[PDB]
């Protein structure tokens, strides 16, 4: 773990961009959040 | 002088031809005004821009889902009723796109 | 404006993305941030 | 058998070759731990895919810092004085990457 927490954080924050090329704000606001959170537990 | 919201609104369509959407007239009017100002190399590039839009969204969007003929994945948020995790039309939406990334 | 917010939240989680890459958590949770309060604002 | 943390020290050499880094031997007998029960082929793609990294790091990432010979821009955070909005060297720490991605 770490090394790979580091790495879902950017597979979040794709998906969240991902998600936005859709407009769906809630996927995002979410998602760009489920990744912020973990940074943190970093 | 350059085209007029009248001769833009055509230029769009001339562009586009045959190409598989369904801009109704309404839509072309629009396009035709949010181009004041422009000409027909603009107006061309812009509708060449457009397009090749279908294709970048599955190009980077890496999840679809089953719109099922036997099975169509395509393009989607993830957060849409079965988004499979894997590596579409043209709205009007489209080429509004490109009308600012030009 | 919108239609481009939308996009430079976009600009951020990758910039966030791309600061990962070195570790940097810094810049990371700021830009992942400046994007999701943004995300708010929409 | 297997090479035995020994034999898989050799092994991470031999396939670095001349390649320009600086891992020294410190770094090879870790290496060759991190891949007990490796074998041959194993350590060897996972040295193909290490390298091609430094490659990598300058195709994705689109922010580059002066580190000047006038002149010498490369990936960097951008939180990192100098970083320039625009589209390196063989640490340990790349080897480390391909371990876990493979």
């Amino acid at each position: 773990d770490r090394a790979s927490k580091i790495e879902q954080i950017q597979k979040l924050a794709k998906y969240a961009i991902s998600a936005l090329n859709y407009e769906d704000l809630p996927t995002a606001k979410d998602e760009l959040t489920k990744a912020l959170d973990l940074l943190n537990s970093i | 002088g350059s085209p007029d919201l009248a001769a833009r609104t055509t230029m769009f369509e001339i562009n586009v031809g045959d190409t598989p959407c369904v801009l109704t007239k309404e839509d072309y009017r629009t396009l035709g005004a949010m181009t004041e100002g422009y000409s027909g190399s603009d107006i061309a590039v812009v509708v060449k821009d457009a397009l090749m839009q279908p294709i970048r969204k599955i190009q980077s969007a890496t999840h679809f889902k089953d719109v099922s003929e036997t099975r169509k994945l395509t393009p989607c948020s993830p957060g849409d009723d079965g988004a499979i995790e894997m590596s579409p039309d043209l709205t009007i939406k489209d080429f509004l796109k490109a009308i600012k990334s030009t």
